[PDB]
């Protein structure tokens, strides 16, 4: 799996692949690796599909109880803290989770919290998660800028996931992109790697070692 | 792996901790602060397992703040360190031990003396003039033994800390991405921009 | 450790050595190993020493309580039952092996108890690392209806065999004699065959030999 | 199949000015049973050398036999010349390291007078690594024996009274009789507190006049 | 031998004023099954030597063949072999100990414990022990297996030190051996009622009392036990 | 161990050996392995001594309470209690038991409870490590409705062979004869049953 | 054919914690099992990337000592060898 | 090994009418020496308790016995005697039979009524080791046993008792890798206690 | 663990290798050179276990020099890489395998073409435009895939190498103490002082 | 064990402690940890005393054959290479070695080669070996200078061993110092840590934490 | 009581190398276990201080397979049950 999320002047760009695998057998190529907690909060699942999907769906219900009780949205810090505490209380029980809690709040701005099985919770501007995280980092750290335009940030996320999909066996499928804006999150669609790769090779001229 | 160092100076306690956060093959962050302000004049730095460090740090901070709120005075660094030790020692025989080593540097406003306590994950408290946890002590202790004095001012303490940190950079294999240095003294807690 | 119990014509005599060892080291040269469960019920144990001590303390307290409750002298079988049930409850994790001997209105009794809760009637018994050496003497010399003197001599000499022939057994011989008609006779260091060899020189140091950095008077 | 045992022997070498002392208990052990009260393990090796391959008894016997063979061959080749202590030490080192990967589980000691006529003690580990020592205990009760001899023979941690710890007690020569007193007392203490020691004390004295054997009783319980 | 399969339990022996006595039961046990009852574990190797062997029975028979071959090879080109330059107990024991140690070092041990008992041609008693590890020692009394614990104390009560050997007569030593064998029968589960006894005397030579019986067993007290506890 | 129970014309004879061992060492050579759980019901202990003694005490408690509340139990009630206790704790327990008793309506009865905790009525039962060596002898020599002396001799010969072949069996052969006349203790010493 | 051990005297006690009571040395805590999807969570599938000096000297294993034995406690063999 | 991880030494001796208890000051993690001020001798009134072993358990037992002895002092109106304190420590150690503290304690004191010197030792789980001459615990238990056996003799007066115990501790510690960095010797009398710090090798 | 990188460019082959040598807790040296000149226009860089690396490197160098002397002409980089692969593959089923990964960067004077061969410790040879061994490939391959072009001159290759090395410094947990860069081309082998 | 060797303007300073330990029992405190291969070549051992002693005596014998045959001194490079090859051929056989081959040759000048069990062989200017190597590095790296005077270099080696002896349980005993000069090596004697420590505390005023 | 397999057809095999021939996977080579004085060389005492994917799903070990079996080879059980 490859997932990345980076803050920039226009908000947050969240990109993830689609492939899910069980050994060598590729189980599916259309796994939705973003759980949509609320119109302003976005989970990014990696590792174990069952654990992430179930516990972030439950986090959605906790968020709903939060608005109903307090009439204001759960902060990104609060949701990430709930998830971190929950995952921590099952440490050693076998949970397999890597989660970036991306959201936007009036009193927080754009914010990303990295959460994983071992209980860690990190606030940060750039995160890559999954088996392909290093390949995504190689591109993000070499191309990331705070003042990227929205189109350039979307393309950077798409390209960073494409690199990991190319180089990592467990990170193929298709690229799903989300843009967490001041007024919510925008789903910028699904891009199949089998076409994105050739489009990017032609336009950039990169992947010069790949025959074609 | 983490670096956490402490030097008790005539007037202040100088705590230094590494900025890197490593998870598996990749460094996730290079600006992490491995410390929590237990009280206005008490500061704690922690090292150990990923979730355990922060979870224990926040649990201890909440308990110390609850005690201070209830009794309406700041707990002495001795009391804070004893509570932390009792929580650590009480955990190793429980189902979920905290694999967390902590250095508690505080200024006792009642005794008007700086205090540095080293507490390992087993719950071994010891008051020290200079402290280090894990492998960070294997390089720094000899240098600290050589150069340390009781009567130093905070600036000589920072020079000694520079010596220790650059020795760690030289000989030690891991890249800990520098340290973040905080001084605990009569006036409270502050951070040094570039010691 | 070396324990022996020996029933004779009018009672039972239990004997043990006194050496106590941690690892290959003699932690104590004069450890008392015979324990009162009651005035006329005595036991000596092997295995995990701390467990033997704790269990004998527990059984003695419970038995004195029960004797006060019933207003009757304790039965040896009462101690046997309580001890074996307690040991069984823990499935041998208490690790207490005992030879329990005593006298009660029903006669003179000699039992052994094992960590897992099994027990045995016997006329002569042995226990501890020196069990085999002592049992050799007991088998060679035991007879029906020993007199008290012959019983004491036999038990003492079996313990001596264990002392001379086993490394984990040494120093002195403790003996306790329970007899039907009268009080038990505890014989601390009945035999002392291992007196200390004399020093060739007195290794006292002239005062001031040690170097002292600081001296203080403590407000206790 | 575990090819090693532990017979619980103890040996002690002390070197003086014109004498060397090698003392060792005669007890033989297997687990908690006493194999024999009198099994000597310090041997008069001839050429004014005394040896004791203490430790696992079978390996001790094998190493001793090998060294006797080697010294006899040395006598054969070198026209019956006297073998020096240092030469014997090197010979035994080569014997021990010849089995580097299947060592003799024995802590060997050889004691004698060196080419200058001064007492010398060479003590060995199962693999070799020989150090010439002024005094060296070995075996089961080495830990009990040795600190007391450091205190008495070397006067470590002893300071002249009235100097407040600035002047050590100077190291005087101990006469052979005094060293025998110390050896007897040390082995008596080891017998008292170690279960594997106390059957009998054998002492071999090496001096310019030749090797001399003395035997003393121990507690034997 | 990585493990023993069929074994003979124990051998007990002691030296007395004029010789040595050695005894061993005739039972070879296959685990807890008292399978073979006619095994002879005392191996005479001359008028002055008897070799008692314990442990694996197959290795015992191999050692017996080794001893027969020793005697046969000694007889070669040795016109004096019958009276002097005959095989002393010391030569037999040294050969056996060397073989045992070589086997141990080769990680293929002979799983036996061997007591070589006899008298040297000068009249001095020989009595030494050797086991699968090559560990050897001498004592006024020797025993193997459960004998080292059950029997050996009883024998030591008779001769506790070298000074007691001249004080010990044939009858005293033989009665001590018989009592020790009776005790071993009482307490050793691997033991048997039948046992062989050999006496080597510096004056009267080797006497070999085969298939003796354990006698004067004490069982009549067993009728007075009615259960555990009550 | 060599346990044995044989029903005969006038009742049942229960027999056992007296040797107990801890490895190769005979820790007790005159032990009594027959236990009186009730007036005319006797059990024999095999397997773990601690487990068998705990089960015996629990069964004695239950059968005493049964006798006080519901009248005298039968052999079947006793063996049923044994069965429930052994089965409900079969993972912890390691006890195999033979239960023999005499009730006038049924005369002598024998139930055997192997290590698994099942219940079986049999005309005769053999248990213990030494039983393996006398399965063939007992099978070819047992007969229905033997006389008391015939049954005693049969048990004597069977346990004699079991003691001969098993190193863990030995000592005196004890038997308890359960009949309308009463209970008779019998003891036979090695020189008596080994010279058969 | 094994011998009978009626008293369980020779009865010997997942791998055992070398030092009972201390969870820090518990096998399931010293070496916890990885998550079922740790291969997808970290690139190489892993969340993560002596005694005796110069002198060759020549503790018991809790898995072959009797149940009642406590490591480091005083223990006397009940029956001997 | 929890008992060997931190090292440390404790030794107690009985004089004619006085007792001495002494310990080393090193605290470390096997190889690394951490602190030279980890005093393992604690006192509760007139009874002194030295504790070797895992340092976390040393501190925990110091707190526990402080609490229990303070409650005893308050509700009894008298200080706990060495015998009663020994029994209390034994009972408290066995309370965790299956989860024991990895410590070896050593009690030393003078019974106030009888005035008789008293010393006792323990294992992990409370086996009382009452002895009349001297008690030893720690990583250098073997060295200390041998040294004290060689040096100790009955009825030592306080000055010679100090010299004997100090020499025993010094020579025992100099031969133990995980012990040293100075030592402290308490000389306890019917009316005073003298604490002294010994000079020794710092390696 | 060692960084060894190689980038084939239009004219030359650029090999980079870490300078740090580590043994357990301490970095023994930080100016180490993990390369050997197999021939005037052929260079080999190696990574792996401590003794195996240098022993295998010198064995290969001696054999290549022996072949060059005997045949009196320089072996092509293809032949050198084939020999190294043959040795490595023959080793893994012997008693003592070489746990050594190697990158052979050479200039084939007969073809006038640079050649870069990546050979893992099992003997898996493959010719590459850019190569990396161990964890060093996980961070750098994506960046090389992004920026690499067949037609680069050596200066652009050095710029790409700087990007790769600084990415490693950023996200790599270890402090590999920088790299030594050597260029293989028509003129021979040379080192870059500060690439 | 602690051993160090550093090159400087006046040659090489080689310092070693003396303690030898079996488990926690200090077997001896006067172990000679420097082997004198030849009047210009010096072997410093750590780890397994038996392996180092035996194989460096064998190295001395090979060195002797070398002078007999070739009429010139075995170079430090050659001696260290022979030792490295030998130790490597026993790699995995259980050898325990750490060695610094210090020497001086006309064509080499002062040279140090670090050799250990794994077959490693490193030329370098400063090396520390043994369980206490880190403390010696801490002292050396903070005080070492190329142009140290001979007295200052000797004192630096002595102090560096003293620090490791203080802080390391397995590195006590006494400090033996050697000075490898242009014309040979000089044995600058043995210093007992039990006295050196107090002398250094009084002269430097360091070790302020140590009571007294 | 076991069932006396005469043909050894039910016969089943240091731990076995999972991939025979390759010494890079031999337990004695993957875990050599150092040397007797490693604790004196290195300050720490040591010279050196999954395939499961995203979706959970429910080869044999040589030690539990007959000696004639080769991992990854075509094998037919001689009798099966």
């Amino acid at each position: 799996t490859t997932t990345l999320a980076f803050r920039f002047q226009g908000g947050i760009i969240v990109a993830v692949d689609s492939r899910a695998t069980a050994g060598n057998w590729v189980a599916s190529q259309t796994v939705k690796k973003v759980i949509e907690i609320n119109p302003f909060l976005l989970g990014t699942m990696a590792g174990g599909a069952a654990d992430c999907q179930f516990w972030e769906t439950w986090l959605g219900s906790q968020c709903r109880l939060h608005e109903l009780r307090e009439k204001e949205r759960i902060s990104v810090a609060a949701a990430s803290k709930i998830l971190s505490n929950l995952v921590y209380q099952y440490k050693g029980a076998g949970l397999s989770m890597g989660t970036m809690i991306c959201g936007y709040t009036r009193k927080e701005g754009p914010t990303i919290y990295y959460v994983d099985s071992d209980g860690t919770r990190l606030k940060g501007d750039i995160f890559c998660v999954g088996s392909g995280q290093t390949f995504a980092y190689g591109v993000l750290d070499s191309n990331y800028k705070w003042d990227l335009s929205v189109e350039d940030a979307l393309y950077l996320g798409k390209r960073s996931i494409l690199a990991a999909a190319h180089r990592d066996a467990y990170s193929g499928g298709s690229v799903n992109l989300y843009h967490v804006t001041e007024d919510g999150w925008i789903y910028h669609g699904n891009h199949d790697v089998g076409e994105l790769f050739w489009k990017v090779k032609e336009e950039e001229g990169s992947f010069n070692n790949v025959i074609g | 792996m983490d670096i956490i160092l402490g030097i008790r100076v005539q007037d202040s306690v100088i705590l230094a901790s590494s900025k890197a956060v490593t998870r598996g093959i990749s460094v996730l962050k290079d600006s992490d602060d491995k410390t929590r302000q237990l009280s206005p004049h008490t500061l704690m730095s922690f090292a150990g397992e990923a979730g355990d460090t922060v979870q224990f740090a926040e649990y201890i901070q909440a308990n110390i703040q609850l005690y201070s709120i209830r009794e309406d005075y700041e707990l002495s660094p001795q009391a804070v360190s004893s509570f932390v030790r009792q929580e650590l020692a009480k955990s190793i025989r429980s189902r979920r031990p905290y694999q967390v080593n902590v250095l508690i540097g505080g200024y006792d406003k009642k005794k008007n003396k700086p205090e540095l306590y080293q507490i390992d994950y087993l719950g071994t408290k010891v008051e020290l003039p200079y402290g280090a946890h894990g492998y960070s002590g294997f390089y720094t202790f000899s240098l600290l033994d050589h150069h340390y004095r009781p009567d130093m001012t905070t600036e000589e303490g920072l020079d000694l800390l520079k010596l220790c940190v650059q020795e760690l950079e030289k000989r030690m294999p891991m890249d800990f991405k520098g340290v973040i240095v905080k001084i605990v003294d009569k006036d409270g807690i502050r951070q040094v921009d570039d010691f | 450790t070396t324990i022996v119990g020996v029933k004779f014509n009018n009672g039972v005599v239990i004997a043990a050595d006194t050496r106590s060892t941690q690892g290959p080291i003699v932690a104590d040269k004069n450890c008392a190993k015979l324990h009162r469960i009651s005035p006329k019920i005595w036991c000596a144990g092997a295995g995990t020493a701390a467990d033997t001590e704790a269990v004998t303390q527990l059984i003695g307290s419970n038995i004195e309580l029960h004797s006060l409750y019933t207003s009757r002298e304790p039965r040896v079988v009462s101690a046997l039952q309580m001890l074996k049930q307690h040991l069984f409850k823990y499935q041998g994790h208490i690790g207490a092996y005992l030879i329990v001997a005593g006298v009660d209105p029903t006669g003179s009794h000699l039992f052994s108890i094992h960590a897992h809760g099994s027990t045995d009637v016997g006329y002569y018994l042995s226990l501890g690392s020196g069990s085999l050496a002592a049992m050799a003497v007991l088998e060679s010399h035991w007879k029906q209806d020993l007199t008290k003197e012959e019983a004491i001599k036999l038990a003492s000499d079996a313990i001596q065999a264990g002392i001379w022939n086993d490394l984990g057994s040494g120093s002195n011989v403790d003996v306790c004699v329970m007899e039907i008609g009268k009080d038990a006779e505890y014989l601390r260091n009945y035999l002392t065959p291992n007196v200390r060899e004399e020093k060739q020189k007195s290794y006292k140091f002239p005062r001031g030999t040690t170097a002292v950095l600081k001296e203080s008077i403590v407000n206790i | 199949f575990n090819p090693y045992g532990d017979n619980g022997g103890t040996i002690l070498g002390i070197a003086g000015e014109d004498f060397a002392v090698l003392a060792g208990d005669t007890r033989n052990i297997t687990d908690y049973s006493i194999n024999s009260r009198y099994e000597p393990k310090v041997f008069d090796c001839g050429d004014n050398i005394v040896m004791s391959a203490n430790g696992f008894a079978a390996d001790g016997d094998a190493l001793v036999k090998r060294f006797k063979n080697s010294v006899k061959w040395y006598h054969f080749d070198h026209n019956d010349k006297k073998l020096s202590i240092n030469s014997a030490a090197r010979n035994i080192q080569h014997l021990l390291y010849g089995k580097r990967f299947f060592p003799y589980y024995v802590h060997t000691i050889i004691a004698g007078l060196d080419e200058d006529g001064k007492g010398a003690v060479y003590s060995f580990d199962p693999v070799g690594s020989y150090e010439r020592e002024q005094c060296r205990a070995g075996g089961a009760a080495a830990s009990l024996i040795m600190p007391f001899l450091d205190n008495q023979v070397n006067f470590k941690n002893q300071y002249e009274p009235g100097t407040n710890g600035k002047v050590k007690k100077p190291l005087k020569y101990l006469s052979v009789e005094e060293v025998i007193k110390l050896v007897r007392d040390s082995f008596t203490s080891a017998t008292e507190r170690h279960i594997q020691v106390g059957d009998g004390l054998e002492i071999l004295i090496v001096t310019k006049d030749g090797v001399r054997k003395e035997f003393y009783e121990l507690k034997r319980d | 031998t990585q493990q023993p399969i069929v074994t003979g339990t124990s051998v007990i022996s002691m030296k007395y004023d004029n010789g040595v006595i050695i005894a061993a039961d005739n039972l070879g046990s296959y685990g807890s099954l008292l399978r073979f009852n006619g095994v002879e574990r005392l191996i005479p190797v001359g008028d002055n030597t008897v070799v008692g062997i314990s442990g694996d029975i197959s290795d015992m028979q191999h050692i017996e063949r080794l001893l027969k071959d020793l005697v046969t090879e000694n007889a070669y080109d040795n016109p004096l072999a019958d009276a002097e330059e005959a095989l002393e107990p010391s030569y037999i024991f040294e050969y056996l100990a060397t073989v045992m140690y070589q086997r141990r070092s080769k990680m293929n041990p002979l799983w036996n414990a061997i007591i070589v008992a006899g008298v040297q041609s000068n009249g001095d008693q020989f009595l030494r022990y050797v086991n699968l590890l090559g560990v050897t020692y001498s004592s006024p009394t020797l025993a193997t297996g459960f004998g080292a614990h059950m029997a050996n104390p009883l024998l030591r009560k008779v001769v506790d030190r070298e000074s007691d050997i001249p004080k010990t007569t044939v009858q005293v030593a033989e009665e001590a051996i018989v009592n020790a064998m009776r005790v071993l029968y009482y307490r050793d589960a691997r033991s048997s009622r039948n046992f062989s006894l050999a006496i080597i005397d510096k004056n009267t030579g080797l006497t070999f009392k085969k298939n003796l019986q354990v006698e004067n067993m004490k069982w009549d007290f067993a009728k007075d036990i009615k259960g555990y506890g009550t | 161990t060599s346990i044995m129970a044989v029903t005969f014309k006038d009742g049942v004879i229960l027999g056992a050996d007296s040797r107990t061992t801890t490895g190769a060492y005979i820790a007790n050579r005159v032990t009594d392995k027959l236990t009186r759980v009730h007036d005319k019901i006797w059990c024999c202990r095999s397997g773990s001594a601690a487990d068998t003694q705990a089960i015996a005490d629990i069964v004695q408690y239950h059968l005493e309470l049964y006798t006080s509340q519901y009248g005298t139990p039968s052999t079947e009630t006793a063996a049923s209690v044994f069965k429930e206790l052994c089965y409900e704790n079969k993972d912890n327990l390691t006890a195999g038991i033979i239960v023999a008793g005499y009730d006038d309506k049924n005369k002598g009865e024998v139930y055997t409870i192997p290590l698994g905790g099942s219940v079986h009525k049999l005309p005769y039962a053999i248990a213990g490590s030494g039983s393996t060596f006398i399965y063939g002898y007992c099978d070819k020599n047992f007969r229905e409705n033997m006389s008391k002396e015939e049954t005693v001799d049969f048990i004597k010969h069977s346990l004699s062979q079991a003691i001969k072949w098993d190193g863990s069996s030995g000592g005196v052969i004890r038997m308890v004869v359960l009949t309308a006349a009463g209970v008779e203790r019998l003891i036979f010493y090695p020189d008596e049953y080994e010279q058969l | 054919p094994k011998f009978d051990d009626e008293y369980q005297a020779q009865a010997r006690q997942a791998p055992l914690n070398p030092y009972p009571g201390l969870t820090v040395t518990e096998p399931s805590f010293a070496n916890p099992a990885g998550g079922y999807a740790d291969g997808d969570l970290y690139p190489v599938g892993t969340s993560h990337p002596s005694q005796g000096g110069m002198i060759f000297d020549p503790a018991p294993r809790r898995e072959d000592m009797p149940p009642g034995w406590m490591p480091g406690s005083k223990y006397d063999e009940p029956f001997g060898p | 090994d929890p008992s060997s991880i931190n090292g440390g030494i404790v030794v107690a001796m009985t004089g004619k009418d006085c007792v001495a208890i002494a310990c080393d000051l090193r605290l470390g993690s096997q190889s690394l020496g951490v602190s030279n001020k980890f005093e393992k001798i604690f006192h509760y009134g007139h009874v002194f308790l030295g504790i070797t072993g895992l340092a976390t358990d040393v501190t925990t037992l110091n707190e526990m016995f402080r609490y229990k002895t303070n409650l005893y002092k308050l509700k009894e109106e008298r200080a706990i005697e060495p015998e009663t304190f020994t029994q209390l420590v034994s009972s408290s150690l066995y309370e965790r039979r299956f989860g024991p503290y990895f410590v070896g304690p050593v009690v030393a004191g003078i019974n106030s009524k009888s005035g008789k010197p008293f010393i006792a030792g323990f294992d992990l789980i409370g086996c009382i080791d009452e002895a009349k001459d001297f008690i030893v615990s720690g990583t250098a238990s073997d060295q200390l046993f041998g040294m004290c056996e060689s040096l100790y003799e009955p009825n030592l007066e306080p000055e010679d008792l100090f010299e004997t115990i100090s020499q025993a501790l010094l020579n025992a510690a100099d031969r133990d890798a995980l012990s040293g960095w100075g030592a402290v010797v308490y000389i306890i009398k019917k009316d005073e206690v003298v604490k002294r710090y010994l000079k020794m090798r710092q390696d």
